[PDB]
């Protein structure tokens, strides 16, 4: 899916709320590194004055991780609402043939669900996965800071994530979709032998519609298991990266650190 | 004479890595047969991997070259032996397996001699160990020699290679794959790679192994069902189910509780490098990174084992209730809709929690190891930390109940809305023969507004989570700090003591969050049990 | 769609769950010797270097162990004059090995062990050396290679010769060196269904190659185009000449056999002409000539085709015509 | 019973009262190259170590009847120099042999003698040398491995084909490498009296495999199920469904006989069928498959076998049934 997507669902929030979220996740990631750097200039001993910068940093933490919490809110509120009332004034002026010529489902489908779905999901999703890469972005820079030369070993992993990326969501959505079809004929099929009992039981047809239940059934088993298996996949192979990059920043802290450096507030940080 | 030992000891690897590299090019220029042992192989190879890497580092602290060379040498020697049993669980041989016999018995001579001129006289616990290792896979070898061919009379009687996940196309072939594959899933490389050109479907998948199906699953349940039966109900269903379902989940749960220890480990060596380097740090190192690769692949072949076991269960108890749906009465629409979701939602709920019921049991020692190790680490502060993190997981619990409330209500209201719009969608030539339509949508925009009055509350309980979630990790750090130093004893407190904490805070905050999701999917799914018995038994 | 066997002569069908009792391997030469050159020449300099590997270091430490390894003057004579250290034990190995025998470090008469160690030394080395000359001198008899200098035409046509419906191929050598006796043996694959009711997924059948009073084989000296005439009895006798460019699935294959002179191997060559190649109603383009006292042959015109006026009707419909007229 | 030929492809009938006129060691060499690898190991190192150490007694004792064995300084060089006992001797000769030549031993110009069993050593040498090793590559010939490799069908199945009886059995190849123009024998054995009055004990006769026009032989790229056709002229006509399976003794054996591509060797293989081994009316599963751009053969059906309703009869009766219909 590409960025206009996304362009247009923050568009119609306006150029109101938009700074003000980025910004602010900006602002607090940063607040949440920077009482790490200077707890690190904490440790090594002026102590009351420095638990009293902690203790500043600490509250500025909080008060903008509420402002950025309610910002998120807010924000997706207006946008269900202004998305809500334009779909339906568009679709309000639509020629007749237009109607006629369209199914009912899609066109109904979309209120039922998208709307339902984008309120339900987007606002949480959205927040945590600006979080989590803001995170991520943060802990990188914490870990090239403690040690220059970590910064320049850590790049060529990264990238192999790449190819890590590709790969997994041309299939990770595929199997996706699947399951919910192997979920579909399922339920249904059910509901039609509850109806037409009597004339499943009369017919003594029980055998035939129990072999296709096991039919469905394995059909969506398959799917569903696949799904995890693949969910699996990507998560070891991360993992062995996540893994290969402590072990590399902590052969580089023990020497770099302390052998000719010889600071060691830098560890710690890197470390955690 | 100890070069002479270390030398001895050097030659038999040597042997091995020599024999191994004509048969392994031959090699790398179906059918999987497997052998008894050949798991507990695998285990003992990543033991004898894990004392190598001790060796080497006794060599580094002693450190003489030939004085470390053993260890190196036997690294190769382990790894070819793993990939001669590749070569040998791909296509299968008597000669190769006699190939390694005589490796295995050679280095437990030499291993022996060391330990006698050590007992004339560290080293003593790895040699050891070693020494344990070599035998058990010896006694492994011979094992598979006592089995099919290695001498024994005339015929094997060899086994026919499995045709359950080897015979007529199929893709999914988890039970048949090397035990290192079983953990990295390294065969879905291909599977993937074929994914990314050609867009995978039904017939681009696979077909479930004999191992889990409707029939295998059903089969164990009726059976257990039918054991428990002919003793005589809610309790009795319920543990139908454990005894049926048995081994895989306490595997499982067991992982589990292994990986939760090593992940409660780590940040103490961060801690003992810490203090090395402020006053025996790159073992540490290498350590740590051993120790978390190991506790992250346990946990995550904890994660597929709890999944698999929780798919059979939705697999079985689906099928069991459809066989239920043909001997049920006619006295018996409402029925009909309650039937389809005891399979939409019931299920589910059943299922999910299956997937939970590990997590359930490790969190307990989890939160236990964390408080414990943190007051050892911090002292009696530790213990006000302690709480104020604790603290936060009854909380969650209510925050996530007041979500559902709310949920509720807003489901109501939509559902309304629908209504409403069915009938503008359906009227509409009528609609807009008189152009009625504005009129309509006055009344639409109506319901909406109430519907988002809802979403607010939904919105702002969601916020006070989102919030939490990253307050208590800063609340737990200032007044620990604050109340540790400034006011209890005026410790000093190196980096380690900090650090060593915040890791812990962050290993201790993830974990707290899924108990609140445990409770309310073990409440949900004992009431869908319940209810499942009330209609499975009507 | 598939094919049976590609162009260049290689076999397209994978072969899937095969139960490895593992003959793979124990035709342990017969194996490499298929291998390509750089696997089998990395193979060889690995068992070299594994074997001299193996005796530098039971050398060395045979050395060490005597005690001759201890620098001392005196009160001993090595068992290997003038032995440092490994590296010099790695080039005494080396020394006797592979027989240069260089003798600035000599085996002495005081200890046997030494003795013993050499006299297996040597003859392993001569087995090893005697198995990696032979195994060599079978790969250089892969005269496949000159299958690869035989040709066919690109694609073959149908005629009417003699009244009757013919098809036409062409063949030819590459080289000044001839193939002895090369026999064609001339195959049709389709799936089929038998009147009862088996089917067939594929189906090989021979069709004759047409020569003098009978024989299966034929004498290549310059490009011949091979003849055949399909007859009522032929099973190709069926097909309709405007189903045959896309729909239908029918491959003829080929595969020429013969001996080549010079090492004596039999060798082969096969392709396959699918029912898109096949074409109808045309004519090849003489390609000898006589030339100032010999014939030329032009190799320009091999794959080139002149439209001829044939009348164009199935074979089947053809042979029903023919008792027509 | 008693067996014709194994399925391995061995030959069971063991010979009795053979009048050796000593051809079977005449063969020297072409009877041990047929032995196995630890054999022809053992005899090969036996053949190198019996002639180094006839020459190192030789040496010893020439050294010993100079005298410049005796140790003595001055007054004579010995014939080699730096010759003190026997291990030292046996040194020289592997040195000398085996052409490492260490060269701390020096043969000297004042000894005539010691040049003459110089001259013949070596040569002796070279010549055991020559044949120690064309002999093991004869051996690394040895290509009955690539006739292990081939597989037929444990069981054989008869059908009706073509309103016609009809045999069927399965071939397949188990490697990448092709071989090259195999033909089939298929032969038939039986217990025969004569109107004669003669009785054989043993009686092949060939039953014909029916490819196009004639031919004897085939092509094997995929399993091919051998399509033969009985009909009255052919000998196993004449049998009946019901005596085949427990009563009756008929071993039917086929011999596969082709060159394989590299080696150049022709192998091939034999196998039979017992009348308790064959079955009557039945049909083998598809094995090709047309998967996603290639043909996919699955050798797990390879064996497998379905129910046909097809009419049962003896070939006799089902002759004279189609002579009624
Ligand atoms: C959020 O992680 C955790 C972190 C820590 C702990 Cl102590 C437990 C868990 C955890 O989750 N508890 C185990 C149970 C569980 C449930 C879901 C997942 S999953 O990864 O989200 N999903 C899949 O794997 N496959 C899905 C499954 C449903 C059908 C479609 C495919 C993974 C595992
Ligand atoms: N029992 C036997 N085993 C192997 N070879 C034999 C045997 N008997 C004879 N031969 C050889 O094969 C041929 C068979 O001919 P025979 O049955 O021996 O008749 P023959 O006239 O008696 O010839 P002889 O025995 O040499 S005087 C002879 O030329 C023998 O050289
Ligand atoms: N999938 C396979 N791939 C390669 N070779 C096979 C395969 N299956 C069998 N063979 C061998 O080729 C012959 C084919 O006979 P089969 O189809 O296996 O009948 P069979 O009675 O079951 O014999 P078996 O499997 O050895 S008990 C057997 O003798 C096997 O040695």
């Amino acid at each position: 899916i590409p960025w206009r997507a996304c362009t247009k669902y923050l568009s119609s929030a306006g150029i109101l709320l938009l700074s003000l979220l980025v910004f602010s996740q900006l602002l607090k990631h940063m607040v949440l590194v920077a009482i790490d750097y200077w707890l690190a200039k904490w440790t090594d001993s002026d102590q009351s004055v420095y638990a009293m910068v902690f203790t500043l940093l600490c509250s500025l933490g909080i008060v903008l991780c509420l402002v950025t919490s309610v910002t998120v809110e807010w924000t997706g509120l207006k946008v269900a609402k202004r998305l809500h009332r334009s779909l339906l004034n568009r679709i309000i002026l639509a020629p007749m043939r237009f109607f006629e010529t369209t199914p009912l489902g899609s066109i109904l489908n979309r209120f039922s669900s998208d709307c339902n779905t984008i309120d339900q999901h987007i606002p949480s999703t959205l927040e945590c996965l600006s979080r989590s890469t803001l995170l991520c972005v943060s802990a990188l820079t914490v870990i090239s800071y403690v040690t220059p030369v970590f910064l320049v070993a850590l790049l060529p992993l990264a990238v192999v994530c790449y190819f890590i990326q590709k790969y997994f969501r041309v299939a990770s959505r595929d199997l996706q979709q699947l399951d919910d079809t192997t979920q579909l004929p399922l339920l249904s099929h059910f509901a039609e032998t509850v109806e037409g009992l009597t004339t499943i039981r009369a017919f003594r047809y029980e055998a035939r519609f129990q072999q296709k239940l096991l039919e469905y059934t394995d059909s969506n088993n398959i799917a569903s298991l696949f799904l995890t298996a693949a969910n699996r996949w990507l998560e070891v192979r991360m993992e062995y990266i996540g893994a290969c990059v402590v072990l590399i920043a902590a052969a580089t802290s023990i020497s770099n650190s302390l052998h000719r450096e010889l600071s060691a507030g830098l560890v710690g940080l890197g470390l955690t | 004479n100890g070069c002479f030992v270390d030398a001895l000891n050097v030659v038999p690897h040597v042997f091995l890595l020599f024999i191994t590299f004509p048969i392994l090019f031959i090699g790398w220029g179906s059918t999987w047969l497997h052998f008894p042992g050949h798991n507990l192989r695998w285990i003992l190879t990543f033991i004898l991997l894990f004392v190598l890497v001790c060796e080497i580092a006794e060599g580094i602290l002693s450190d003489h070259l030939h004085l470390y060379m053993p260890a190196g040498m036997a690294f190769m020697a382990a790894i070819t032996s793993v990939v001669y049993y590749h070569n040998i669980e791909t296509s299968n041989f008597p000669k190769l397996l006699i190939a390694l016999l005589i490796y295995w018995t050679l280095a437990f001579i030499t291993k022996t001699i060391k330990f006698v001129k050590f007992y004339d006289h560290l080293r003593f616990c790895l040699t050891g160990l070693l020494v344990i290792l070599y035998g058990m896979l010896l006694l492994v070898e011979v094992n598979v020699i006592r089995v099919r061919r290695y001498i024994f009379f005339k015929t094997p009687r060899e086994v026919k290679p499995p045709e359950d996940l080897q015979d007529l196309g199929v893709r999914f072939l988890q039970p048949f794959v090397n035990l290192l594959s079983k953990g990295t899933y390294w065969w879905m490389n291909a599977f993937i790679k074929t994914a990314h050109k050609k867009p995978i479907d039904l017939r681009a998948i696979g077909k479930l192994p004999i191992a889990m199906r409707a029939l295998t699953n059903y089969q164990r349940l009726c059976v257990a069902f039918d054991a428990q039966a002919r003793k005589d109900g809610a309790r009795a269903i319920w543990r139908a189910l454990c005894h049926a379902f048995g081994r895989r989940l306490i595997l499982s749960s067991t992982f589990r509780i292994l990986a939760d220890l090593l992940g409660f480990a780590g940040p103490l060596c961060i801690f003992g490098i810490v203090d090395h380097l402020g006053k025996n740090a790159y073992v540490l190192a290498v350590l740590l990174f051993l120790a978390l690769l190991l506790q992250r692949t346990f946990l995550q072949a904890s994660y597929y084992v709890a999944i698999e076991t929780g798919i059979n269960l939705r697999g079985a108890i689906q099928t069991k209730i459809y066989n239920k749906i043909m001997h049920l009465s006619t006295s018996n629409e409402m029925t009909a809709g309650q039937i389809c979701n005891l399979v939409a939602i019931d299920t589910n709920q059943l299922m999910w929690f299956f997937f939970l019921c590990p997590n359930l049991w490790a969190m307990p020692v989890q939160i236990i190891v964390g408080v414990i190790l943190l007051y050892y680490i911090l002292g009696v502060s530790a213990l006000i930390g302690a709480a104020v993190i604790i603290l936060l997981a009854p909380v969650q619990y209510f925050v996530a109940t007041k979500l559902s409330q709310a949920q509720r209500s807003t489901l109501e209201h939509s559902n309304e809305r629908l209504k409403q719009t069915n009938e503008m969608l359906r009227g509409m030539k009528l609609l807009k023969l008189y152009a009625w339509e504005s009129i309509f949508c006055s009344r639409v925009e109506v319901t909406r507004r109430k519907e988002m009055t809802s979403l607010r509350a939904f919105a702002v309980y969601t916020s006070i989570s989102i919030f939490m979630n990253t307050a208590i990790p800063i609340a737990a750090v200032l007044i620990t700090f604050v109340g540790h130093v400034s006011f209890f004893k005026e410790s000093d407190l190196s980096p380690s003591v900090a650090f060593a904490s915040l890791s812990l805070f962050h290993i201790l905050v993830t974990p707290l969050f899924l108990l609140s999701s445990v409770v309310r999917s073990t409440v949900k799914a004992l009431v869908s049990v319940q209810k499942l018995s009330e209609f499975l038994s009507s | 769609r598939a094919r049976f066997v590609s162009k260049k002569g290689n076999c397209n069908v994978a072969h899937k769950n095969i139960r490895e009792q593992g003959r793979f391997l124990q035709d342990v030469f017969t194996t490499l010797v298929d291998l390509k050159w750089p696997h089998t020449l990395l193979i060889f300099t690995m068992s070299f270097l594994c074997s001299w590997l193996l005796f530098a270091m039971v050398w060395w430490l045979i050395a060490f162990a005597h005690g001759d390894l201890a620098p001392g003057e005196g009160t001993n004579v090595p068992c290997v004059t003038s032995i440092h250290s490994f590296s010099s034990a790695f080039l005494f190995s080396i020394e006797v090995q592979v027989t240069i025998g260089f003798g600035g470090r000599m085996v002495t008469e005081e200890c046997p062990l030494a003795i013993l160690i050499l006299i297996v030394q040597n003859i392993v080395g001569l087995m090893i050396n005697a198995i990696m000359l032979g195994c060599i001198f079978m790969k250089t008899a892969q005269a496949h290679r000159r299958a690869e200098t035989l040709i066919f035409s690109k694609h073959a046509v149908i005629t009417l010769r003699h009244g009757r419906l013919c098809f036409m191929l062409r063949v030819g050598d590459l080289r000044k060196s001839m193939i002895i006796s090369a026999t064609i043996h001339m195959q049709v694959v389709r799936k089929t269904t038998s009147p009862e009711g088996e089917v067939v997924p594929l189906h090989q059948v021979d069709i004759p190659m047409e020569n003098g009073v009978g024989g299966n084989g034929i004498f290549l000296v310059a490009p011949l185009i091979i003849y055949h005439v399909i007859d009522s009895n032929s099973p190709l006798y069926d097909l309709a000449p405007s189903d045959l460019h896309h729909h239908q699935d029918l491959e003829i294959i080929v595969i020429l056999e013969g001996v080549v002179e010079t090492t004596g191997i039999t060798t082969q060559a096969r392709t396959s002409y699918l029912a898109d190649e096949i074409l109808w109603g045309q004519r090849f383009v003489p390609i000898v000539a006589e030339e100032d006292g010999r014939y030329s042959v032009d190799y320009s015109k091999f794959g080139n085709t002149i439209k001829v006026p044939t009348p164009l009707c199935t074979a089947r419909q053809l042979d029903e015509d023919r008792s027509l007229l």
